DNA sequence: ACACACTCTCCAATTCTCTAA
DNA sequence: TTAGAGAATTGGAGAGTGTGTTTTTTTTTTTTTTT
């Protein structure tokens, strides 16, 4: 499956 | 089935019931915890839950199981706690086997439990399944262990640990040594656990804390609160500074070091230095609220939204547009910049680091960690007694284990090593930046010749394979040697190290860095950038130069540098005074004038000079406003020298023979 | 079918609306001064570049017209046989 | 030195003076331009004064102000059942008796957005009473579509006002009953006129549609109108 | 039947990779 | 070192489908029948 984590996510 | 299932849920629960229950004859409200039976079986049960069934089948359903059953907070920690209470007051005074047995056997369990999270493309659909919730179940572990009697369970530990530093090493077992590993590798996951990163499937492109679980609960400040109080960081000290003394280096060092990469990861350096103070720093940033206040209020218009006009710009040629409000009418640079704005498109991006907790190599390290007064000291004696006791002895151990070992390796330990060398030995040259008291002296096992050449291998091998990663993390660390050998030769061997650096292959694979980092995040072109200062500088002061400048000085260097630079918004200060070093360093120095006539730099220094951008008071304007005066003055020489340019200034420099070298100068 | 999609080529770079413009036309359109300041003349450059981006292709954003000539600017080669032929003009 | 913001400027001298001949007309023609200009004429004009005349004003104090011009005593005045629909968007001027007045109403005029996932922010400028929210998150690492949220009590808005104007007995037809007309007035003016009060005005003479139903964007032939004031007397 | 909200699908525009001169 | 031939990933054009719509006082001015 094509899991993916929000590497982008730091606010 | 589901069924089956739920039986052995039912199993471990009526096990975390026959584990025992207090005593209601007590008349105590309430009174601790009381024994039951058969409670070796039932442990040893549990564990075999875990090792022959869950490991062997790659579930992690019995971790939701015993998550379910709360076993952690309501049976080990009170059994433990109670185990450690009797043997203190027992030792205050100054079968019972049994009792040290079930001490023993807790332990394990709490260790097993906290183990952190690794999730991959051959971790199970279970395990991937359940990865999101355990997360949650896990900081709740974090909390009630931190919190319990303010954390006296971590006194257990160490007691179990004194039990093996008692008697002589000659004596000592390996079962007996398992021990000393298991008690920091406790302590390795009781850091480690931190809030939960977010994962989805990307299927279609359309917080975690649980409601027992709030920030202050997690925070690493509630960590150094916790271990001060329970006498932790007096057994890390005194184990790690006598660790040369035959305490059997090869179960120890490597954990000892994941706990020192384990919580300097999210500490900038001038936080523990200085460099009512709080509220006068608050008035002065309110002053700068204020400056963004007045930036927007130039562009406000005083008369209401709807009683706008209309206007109309007419080019060379007679052809006119049409743009409204009121301020269109008074500023034509507004109006050309809203002309633009209003068109749609845009081209879509191109987009480098997975597999690791977060740490420098892929967060914006510009925001701190907020400490108590109480653990700010408290900290820093511990860290600076770390330094002046125990980093070269350990070092040299861990640095002498792993050119052993170097093949087998893997990327957490690469990435480990990489950034604890970096933090303490930057750490060791500011404190002795700011004071005398300080010296260099405590870090010096970093130059010496070994580890010189393990951190070079690393980075090799880690450019060769193309893993970015590491190269990275090695990046980093190569800066901080060569920062400490431009410290030391300010004061006979250092030579000799440097010539060695700065062999041609070196030069070659030190030129070839920046070139490729024009693709990839922001942190990574920075470091290229800080890197490249040092190494020019280095050899500035090595009086060969003339070779190895004219080796950086070309077209994709320069794309990366211009790339780095308009997202000055988000960067410091410093940076851009290193940006435009180099760009004095091509312009003026070397006469390479015509690298940077390219037009997007011309609308870079337009955004970065304007009222928009840098402050009018700021150091970089400066700097700034002197380079782009010589710039157009030489500009404008060499265009009326010359008027083919006008079409030259929009596309990269031509590489033909015959007319290329007349164009370039 | 639907219709074709609408691109800067190096058809209309080369045409004579396009790049020979620039040429017959940017001694006489921008002017320095020291008598005025860094910003004040830098901003004086971008007027008539903006102006005949837009006149050329009123696509896209400014610097996307910028950044999409790059790539037909290093690629095409009778684009850069008109560049070589320029700079033999002035080795003329 | 006093510390006001408004400019009171009637509009005969515009006459008198040779080189503003001209402006008088233009004036009258297209007020919602020429306004503008005075205002950002007068502005300039103020900082001109102190940063010439090098005085110990606050530069910043005076940039951060509004300022503003209200013209009046511009001609003749005009019947209210006489403005036919070719005097669309020309400056007016009125007499009547002040029936009542709505209390004050917020109207926008600056959007807040803040990013869901990410929280980035951005402020918006209302034009053409239209919200211009953008497309995805403008910040470089977080370009999402949707992602964008607007926050309503962090936005900025202004006062605005409606007073009912009725036509005095001078002008009605014979053998009928007085007509009265809408003002529109913002800001400065608000509050100023209470019912009974006797005034005159000056003001832009608008018009607007009007929607058929809230569902849709169809709209009806016949048109809405009001006044703009931007004095009173 | 007439504006809207929402879903589905195909096709070509774009960038990435490999090979040889 | 350039460039050109082939493969993979993504965007949004645009076609399609379903949907919603018309439509007991309480206070105050005036005329009328009732005591
Ligand atoms: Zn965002």
């Amino acid at each position: 499956f094509k899991s993916r984590a929000l590497n982008h996510v730091k606010k | 089935a589901d069924f089956s299932l739920t039986v052995l849920r039912a199993r471990i629960a009526l096990l975390a019931t026959a584990i025992g229950g207090p005593d209601y004859t007590s008349q105590i409200d309430p009174p601790p915890y009381k024994l039951g039976d058969d409670c070796l079986a039932c442990l040893k049960d549990l564990k075999r839950w875990f090792k022959l069934v869950d490991d062997q089948q790659k579930r992690w359903d019995v971790a939701m199981a015993v998550a379910e059953y709360r076993i952690l907070t309501d049976d080990l920690l009170p059994i433990l706690i109670d185990w450690e209470n009797k043997c203190s007051l027992a030792a205050k005074l100054a079968n019972k086997a049994y009792y040290d047995k079930i001490a023993l056997n807790c332990l394990q369990l709490l260790v097993l439990m906290t183990w952190p999270l690794i999730v991959t493309e051959q971790s199970s659909s279970n395990q991937i399944t359940l990865y999101g919730e355990l997360k949650k179940h896990q900081l709740v572990y974090k909390k009630t262990i931190l919190s319990m009697e303010s954390g006296k369970v971590l006194r257990a530990a160490i007691r179990l640990a004194l039990d093996v530093i008692k008697i002589d090493r000659l004596s000592r077992t390996p079962r007996d040594n398992m021990v000393l590993k298991l008690v920091l590798n406790f302590f390795r996951n009781v850091i480690a656990i931190e809030p939960g990163e977010f994962t989805i499937n990307t299927k279609k492109s359309m917080d975690t804390l649980p409601p027992n679980v709030s920030m202050d609960d997690i925070s690493l400040n509630t960590v150094i609160s916790s271990f001060h109080k329970n006498k932790v960081f007096g057994f890390l000290l005194t184990l790690t500074s006598s660790l040369s003394k035959e305490f059997d280096q090869d179960f120890i060092n490597i954990p000892l070091l994941e706990i020192m990469f384990y919580f300097t990861k999210d500490v900038n350096q001038e936080l523990l230095f200085p460099r009512t103070s709080a509220g006068f720093e608050l008035s002065k940033l309110l002053q700068k609220e204020h400056q963004m206040r007045k930036n927007v209020i130039k562009h406000t218009s005083a008369r209401h939204s709807r009683f706008g006009g209309l206007l109309s710009i007419q080019t060379p040629d007679k052809t006119r547009l049409t743009v409204s409000g009121s301020q269109a009418l008074v500023d034509e640079k507004i109006a050309l910049q809203k002309l633009d704005d209003s068109k749609k498109w845009n081209k879509r991006i191109i987009k480098a680091a997975e597999g690791l907790p977060n740490s420098l190599l892929n967060s914006q390290t510009g925001k701190a960690i907020f400490f108590t007064e109480s653990n700010g000291k408290h900290f820093k004696e511990f860290i600076n007694n770390f330094i002046d006791s125990g980093f070269n002895i350990l070092l040299h151990s861990v640095t002498n284990y792993f050119t052993t070992e170097q093949d087998r390796m893997v990327t957490l330990e690469q990435v480990e090593y990489l950034l604890f060398f970096a933090w303490f030995v930057k750490y060791q040259l500011l404190r002795s930046k700011i004071d005398n008291s300080a010296d260099i002296k405590q870090v010096s096992e970093a130059l010496k010749e070994v580890t010189f050449i393990l951190v070079s291998s690393l980075l090799r091998s880690a450019y060769d394979l193309k893993n970015w990663t590491v190269t990275h993390a090695g990046m980093i660390a190569f800066n901080e040697l060569l920062n400490l050998v431009s410290r030391t030769k300010a004061a006979t061997d250092i030579e000799f190290i440097v010539s060695r650096l700065f062999s041609d292959e070196r030069i070659q694979l030190l030129s070839n860095l920046p070139k490729i980092g024009s693709k990839y995040s922001l942190q990574f072109m920075k470091s290229c950038i800080e890197l490249t200062h040092s190494v020019l500088k280095v050899l500035e002061q090595y009086s060969n130069f003339q070779k190895v400048q004219a080796n950086y000085m070309t077209e994709p260097v320069i794309e990366t540098y211009i790339n780095f630079l308009e997202r000055f918004r988000e960067l410091e200060d410093d940076s851009i005074k290193k940006v435009f070093s180099f760009f004095h360093r091509v312009f003026v120095q070397a006469k390479e004038q015509a690298l940077l006539f390219r037009f997007d730099l011309i609308i870079l220094l337009r955004e970065m000079l304007s009222p928009d951008g840098l402050d009018r008071m700021s150091r970089s304007r400066k700097y700034v406003s002197q380079f782009s005066d010589y710039f157009l003055a030489r500009l404008k020489k060499r265009l009326k020298k010359s008027p083919a340019w006008f079409v030259g200034l929009l596309f990269p420099p031509l590489h033909n023979s015959e007319v290329g070298f007349y164009q370039r100068y | 079918k639907r219709r074709p999609q609408v691109k800067l080529t190096a058809e209309k770079l080369l045409s004579d609306k396009g790049l020979p413009y620039v040429l017959k036309n940017a001694h006489k359109r921008i002017r320095i001064s020291s008598k005025k300041n860094s910003y004040d003349n830098l901003s004086n450059i971008i007027q008539f570049y903006q102006l005949w981006a837009h006149e050329l292709f009123p696509k896209a954003k400014f610097k996307d017209f910028m950044k999409i000539c790059q790539t037909v600017g290093k690629t095409d080669p009778v684009l850069r046989e008109y560049r070589v032929s320029l700079f033999r003009d002035e080795m003329g | 030195e006093l510390g006001t913001s408004n400019l009171n400027l009637d509009a005969r001298n515009l006459l008198a003076y040779k080189q503003t001949e001209d402006l008088y007309h233009q004036l009258l023609n297209y007020p919602q331009e020429v306004i503008s200009i005075m205002d950002q004429t007068i502005k300039d004009c103020m900082v001109s004064l102190i940063v010439d005349n090098n005085l110990d004003y606050d530069l910043d104090e005076i940039e951060t102000k509004f300022y503003k011009v209200r013209p009046y005593n511009v001609g003749s005045c005009k019947g209210m059942r006489e403005l036919n629909p070719n005097d669309i968007d020309k400056l007016i001027n009125l007499k009547g008796l002040v029936l009542r007045s709505t209390p004050v109403i917020p109207d926008m005029k600056v959007a807040f957005f803040k990013c869901n996932v990410c929280d980035h922010t951005m402020a918006v400028e209302i034009d053409r009473g239209v919200i211009q929210e953008p497309a995805r998150c403008e910040r470089i690492d977080c370009n999402e579509p949707n992602s964008m949220s607007l926050i309503h009590n962090r936005c900025s808005f202004a006062d605005k006002q409606v007073i009912k104007l009725q036509e005095t007995p001078d002008f009605v037809p014979d053998g009928q009953t007085p007509h009265s007309i809408s003002l529109c007035v913002y800001d400065e003016l608000v509050d100023s006129c209470r019912a009974g009060d006797r005034i005159e005005v000056t003001g832009t003479f608008r018009s607007i549609p009007i929607r058929a139903n809230s569902r849709q964007r169809v709209l009806k032939s016949l048109y809405k109108t009001y006044v703009d004031v931007v004095h009173v007397k």
